[PDB]
């Protein structure tokens, strides 16, 4: 399925993805297409931050929701 | 729920830019 | 080129500036509009703390990025 993620910058980057992918993976797919390692990503929904060893199902993060990233100095 | 995620988001990356 | 650099406080600053410009520059230019010297200013784009010896070429800042503008105390 797709998701999509937000950057402050306004910039919307589209994910494909499965309910089973973990949060990890979800931050691995950003870092392929903007560079961002996952050590420096914060990913937010649903006014929670989402945790590593979690996915997506978890979440009840669905088709076409957004996810908004937070970057670390 | 809303806008909360982008003003929360706002908020953070705000915060890790005061650090 | 345009470029934007948002204060913490939501506050916009729209400047003019070219991709050869240094972020001392770039510093000296916010200074012209707001006052604040270069010395108590610390710029970030993408996630990085600007360095005042490179230039906005070398970041990667194109057209209508926005800067972000962090303010430091004067120690003396």
């Amino acid at each position: 399925m797709q998701i999509f993620v937000k950057t402050l910058t306004g910039k919307t980057i589209t994910l494909e993805v499965e309910p089973s992918d973990t949060i990890e993976n979800v931050k691995a797919k950003i870092q392929d297409k903007e560079g961002i390692p996952p050590d420096q990503q914060r990913l937010i929904f649903a006014g929670k931050q989402l945790e590593d060893g979690r996915t997506l199902s978890d979440y009840n993060i669905q088709k076409e929701s957004t996810l908004h990233l937070v970057l670390r100095l | 729920l809303g806008l909360t995620d982008l003003e929360l988001a706002q908020q953070l990356q705000q915060e890790e830019y005061q650090q």
